[PDB]
RNA sequence: UAUAUAGGCGUCUGGGGGGAACGCGGGGAAGUGAAACAUCUCAGUACCCGUAGGAAGAGAAAACAAAAUGUGAUUCCGUG
RNA sequence: CUGCUGUGAAUCUGCCGGGACCACCCGGUAAGCCUGAAUACUUCCCAGUGACCGAUAGCGGAUUAGUACCGUGAGGGAAU
RNA sequence: AGCGAAAGCGAGUCUGAAUAGGGCGUAUCCACACAAGAGUGUGUGGUGUAGUGGUGUGUUCUGGACCCGAAGCGGAGUGA
RNA sequence: CUGUGGGUAGGGGUGAAAGGCCAAUCAAACUCCGUGAUAGCUGGUUCUCCCCGAAAUGCAUUUAGGUGCAGCGUCGCAUG
RNA sequence: AAGUCCAAGAGUGCGGCAGUGAGACGGCGGGGGAUAAGCUCCGUGCGUCGAGAGGGAAACAGCCCAGAUCGCCGGCUAAG
RNA sequence: AAAACACAGGUCCGUGCGAAGUCGCAAGACGAUGUAUACGGACUGACGCCUGCCCGGUGCUGGAAGGUUAAGAGGACCCGUUAACUCCCUUUGGGGGUGAAGCGGAGAAUUUAAGCCCCAGUAAACGGCGGUGGUAACUAUAACAUCCUAAGGUAGCGA
RNA sequence: UGCACUACGAGUAAAGAUGCUCGUUACGCGCGGCAGGACGAAAAGACCCCGGGACCUUCACUACAACUUGGUAUUGGUGC
RNA sequence: UCUGAUCGUAUUGGGCCUCUAACCUCGGACCGUAUAUCCGGUUCAGGGACAGUGCCUGGUGGGUAGUUUAACUGGGGCGGUUGCCUCCUAAAAUGUAACGGAGGCGCCCAAAGGUUCCCUCAACCUGGACGGCAAUCAGGUGUUGAGUGUAAGUGCACAAGGGAGCUUGACUGCGAGACGGACAUGUCGAGCAGGGACGAAAGUCGGGACUAGUGAUCCGGCACCUCUGAGUGGAAGGGG
């Protein structure tokens, strides 16, 4: 039968045009009134996934 | 029976990150301290939890400045 | 709480820019100070909400 | 018990049971997986019940579609 | 789309659908019924084939084989 | 052909008030210039960009999934 | 006390009550089926030689005899 | 700055395939214990065993010597 | 194999009769071809003398003036859509505001049962039953003043 | 039931040795007896910990049977 | 024609006493029926729109069912502990274990934040009514022994310690380069622009001398926006 892609990390990862998978960084949902707001842009937007995790996540992401 | 102790911190990994004679980029940080143990140097500045960092590119070099340990970024010549 | 979250927002235009802290048994009245407002442009009074 | 019906008598014609799989309509688990478990899964599976036919079921728009002077009952197969 | 319960219309300047809903447009004409072909399967019969097994293998069963035997019974079940 | 949540725009694009920085993208290398040595950039030329489909091997996913092993759970039946 | 015949059936029966008995079995009988249940646990896994060659640590863990990622091996490519 | 450099079979980056995550004793620095344990817990470009054959310590994983490509009825040595 | 179960005797509770209870999805059956001197359930266990206190907790039974509470009735008020306008502002449009009816969506007031809170009784219902300050006959042998509760061990027995 | 022409002592060793060290003792093969050892046989310890079951309890959680409330359908008429 | 004290009609509820005709009776009789305590019917006698039963609904509910009920740990249990911060162990880089040795945290302050300027304490001696060593005054000695919101450590007298003025940078768009790191977290940061505060200017200001005062994702709320809107226009819903 043919591969199942892990639903979970595909709404969460992303590839870019070379093939890098994109992340997004946590800690930036709620509870924000105490965070400075360099914090707060240290936070968002992407960022490339680690080279430890890119093994795993790219077995999720093909399934 | 019971110890009403046992709890400790993280290590916050302080101590001087680049030694004499180190050539390092403007901003990179020199030194991770509490108070001020080493004061700014020259071309040197000082961060919001007291951490030394180069304002310039250079070589690192410590001194003492009236009874004050500073460090100090040296201008090395452009080849 | 007696220091709970409160917001601020623009008197001329009703947006809501900052959230921050005060003591309820210090200041019993509604916080103003002269904050910066993004699509005013300018630096205008902000009221707690 | 009057209208009468329930019943009773006679004369015909059918029904009953079996069968390996395939069909249709119903009823419907648990082991298991979730690294526990209850939603969820397993799985509408196993099993059970009613019924067939040589196949069945479906089938001739109170359908799609999207501004195209577009397809045109159903079933099945490949993709998507 | 559909079951049980309650309420419950219109016959075409009607009624239904187009992913809450409303308006406009478009598609269709429910509450009646039949329907072949393309699709699924093999108890049984015929004829073949195998980079299938070759007697502890292949069917449980090449021979008394669902036999002998074991069990009250459902049932389990050889060896040659 | 990419950037963007998307509308969209497109060797660009997003963010932003910003010809103002950064993100992702513009195969790769070569040279010649123009700017700074805060890690090199920008631009003009050049070179020009490699995938896909069979199939062997390793690992993996869904399947009993390298082989053996519970106590026990469920369905339908058999037994005083 | 006893013979013959009979009735009660599995979350059920029966019990002058011991969780007793219900076909040499009972804190939920037995048979077949789901089914090759599931086991972070134990066991086993079959010919050869050549080259290289560990770990028993860190971090997290419904975690502590399991696993993920790091460290540490090997092979291929790049650099030198 | 050199050395080693027909080798360390060394670094670093990307990838395929891992196993490991129960360690032991001895030397040196320490916590716990009674400055007990063949105890327990840490540090160590410390060693050996694990995964190490050969010689010495009577025998004797972890101590001393020394790292087994094969053969020889040659020689020189190490610890002893 | 017992001291354990049963037992004859005791009480408590339920049951007015295809009873209650039990087996069944139901029909039906036992109870019982019985009818409160009967039947079921619970505890105790021939006999003899007796069985104290506590109704606060938890059950059971009973009661109702209130508080609280479902579905169901109610649809005030609000929102969507748009016939109509009414205006600019640029012209063959198109956005501003109002927006009736109709259809839709969220829906408040109001109304409404049992239960629970509430108040009573009940222990042969499940359950509970105290101290302190300083004392004499020859030391005693806990029965002077006061704290606390729902009440502070009655009789009998007692290494 | 891995073997086999299977002594003892003091040692050593996974710390309680027929099998290793060093010494002591002992001609080969049987028959009847005894039970000190072979950590003798038997039964993948039942104590203990770990993982999993199972049945039991309850003001653990979540459900369901049963019991019960009200509305509404079956369901109607006159008077207040 | 509102305010009202009113009667009647049309309509519809709430309740009440009823009636019988649905429905109900294991009350009688008779019949199917020779046989029959079944069953059905017919009829008399009783209930009666109640009860029962569908559907919707709230209670009670170990009667039953499925399940959960942590780990570390010098065996397990009982105790204690579990995240963060500071110090010693910890062997002069960093890091380093034990149910090793000691403490803190889950806040606080609209100033205890920003800037500008000014000042130097604690203790001791001497002189002073209450007033005593001690309270405020004056003279001197006094370089840090005081103080720093808050544990501890590193700091700070150049002051980060004390005082006053003004004021909100306890900003928005960003961020070269780095520390730390299994990963996820975390931490520093010059500099550019907008719009400001203080300062003559230089300049400083993206909370607090520093390091604790915190909780991933999912799911949902709210305000704003130039995104989307299942035929079309809206909307609902989604998105930033
Ligand atoms: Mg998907
Ligand atoms: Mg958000
Ligand atoms: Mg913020
Ligand atoms: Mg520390
Ligand atoms: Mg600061
Ligand atoms: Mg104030
Ligand atoms: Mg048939
Ligand atoms: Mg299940
Ligand atoms: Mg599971
Ligand atoms: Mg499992
Ligand atoms: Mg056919
Ligand atoms: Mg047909
Ligand atoms: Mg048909
Ligand atoms: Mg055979
Ligand atoms: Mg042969
Ligand atoms: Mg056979
Ligand atoms: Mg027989
Ligand atoms: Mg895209
Ligand atoms: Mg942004
Ligand atoms: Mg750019
Ligand atoms: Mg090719
Ligand atoms: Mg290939
Ligand atoms: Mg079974
Ligand atoms: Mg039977
Ligand atoms: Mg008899
Ligand atoms: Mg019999
Ligand atoms: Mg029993
Ligand atoms: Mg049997
Ligand atoms: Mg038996
Ligand atoms: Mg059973
Ligand atoms: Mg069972
Ligand atoms: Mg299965
Ligand atoms: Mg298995
Ligand atoms: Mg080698
Ligand atoms: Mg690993
Ligand atoms: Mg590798
Ligand atoms: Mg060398
Ligand atoms: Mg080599
Ligand atoms: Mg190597
Ligand atoms: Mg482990
Ligand atoms: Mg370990
Ligand atoms: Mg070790
Ligand atoms: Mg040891
Ligand atoms: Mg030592
Ligand atoms: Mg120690
Ligand atoms: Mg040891
Ligand atoms: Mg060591
Ligand atoms: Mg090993
Ligand atoms: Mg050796
Ligand atoms: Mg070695
Ligand atoms: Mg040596
Ligand atoms: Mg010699
Ligand atoms: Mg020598
Ligand atoms: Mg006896
Ligand atoms: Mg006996
Ligand atoms: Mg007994
Ligand atoms: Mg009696
Ligand atoms: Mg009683
Ligand atoms: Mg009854
Ligand atoms: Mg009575
Ligand atoms: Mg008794
Ligand atoms: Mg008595
Ligand atoms: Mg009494
Ligand atoms: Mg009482
Ligand atoms: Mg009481
Ligand atoms: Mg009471
Ligand atoms: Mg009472
Ligand atoms: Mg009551
Ligand atoms: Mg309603
Ligand atoms: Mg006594
Ligand atoms: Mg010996
Ligand atoms: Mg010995
Ligand atoms: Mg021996
Ligand atoms: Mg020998
Ligand atoms: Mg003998
Ligand atoms: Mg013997
Ligand atoms: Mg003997
Ligand atoms: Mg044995
Ligand atoms: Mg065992
Ligand atoms: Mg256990
Ligand atoms: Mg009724
Ligand atoms: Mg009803
Ligand atoms: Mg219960
Ligand atoms: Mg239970
Ligand atoms: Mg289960
Ligand atoms: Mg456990
Ligand atoms: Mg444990
Ligand atoms: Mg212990
Ligand atoms: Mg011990
Ligand atoms: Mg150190
Ligand atoms: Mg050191
Ligand atoms: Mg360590
Ligand atoms: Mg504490
Ligand atoms: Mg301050
Ligand atoms: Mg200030
Ligand atoms: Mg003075
Ligand atoms: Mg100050
Ligand atoms: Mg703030
Ligand atoms: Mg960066
Ligand atoms: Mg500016
Ligand atoms: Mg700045
Ligand atoms: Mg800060
Ligand atoms: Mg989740
Ligand atoms: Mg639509
Ligand atoms: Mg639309
Ligand atoms: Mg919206
Ligand atoms: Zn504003």
């Amino acid at each position: 039968p043919k591969a199942k892609t892990h639903s979970g990390a595909s709404k969460r990862f992303r590839r870019t045009g070379t093939g890098k998978i994109v992340r997004q960084k946590a800690n930036r949902r709620h509870l924000l009134e105490h965070k400075p707001t360099k914090r707060t842009r240290r936070l968002d937007g992407r960022t490339t996934v680690s080279a430890a995790d890119n093994s795993r996540i790219n077995k999720l992401l093909n399934g | 029976s019971s110890s009403r102790n046992g709890r400790d911190s993280a290590a916050q990994r302080l101590g001087v990150k680049r030694f004499g004679g180190q050539v390092v980029k403007a901003g990179e940080i020199l030194v991770r301290q509490r108070g001020t143990h080493f004061h700014p140097g020259v071309n040197v500045g000082r961060g919001g939890d007291d951490t030394l960092f180069a304002l310039a590119p250079g070589a690192v070099e410590f001194g003492a400045k009236r009874g004050r340990k500073t460090v100090n970024i040296v201008p090395v010549a452009r080849p | 709480d007696v220091r709970p979250k409160i917001t601020l927002a623009c008197e001329v235009c009703k947006h809501r820019n900052y959230i921050t802290k005060k003591n309820r048994r210090n200041d019993p009245d509604r916080l103003e100070i002269k904050k910066f407002c993004p699509n005013c442009g300018t630096h205008q009074p902000h009221k707690e909400s």
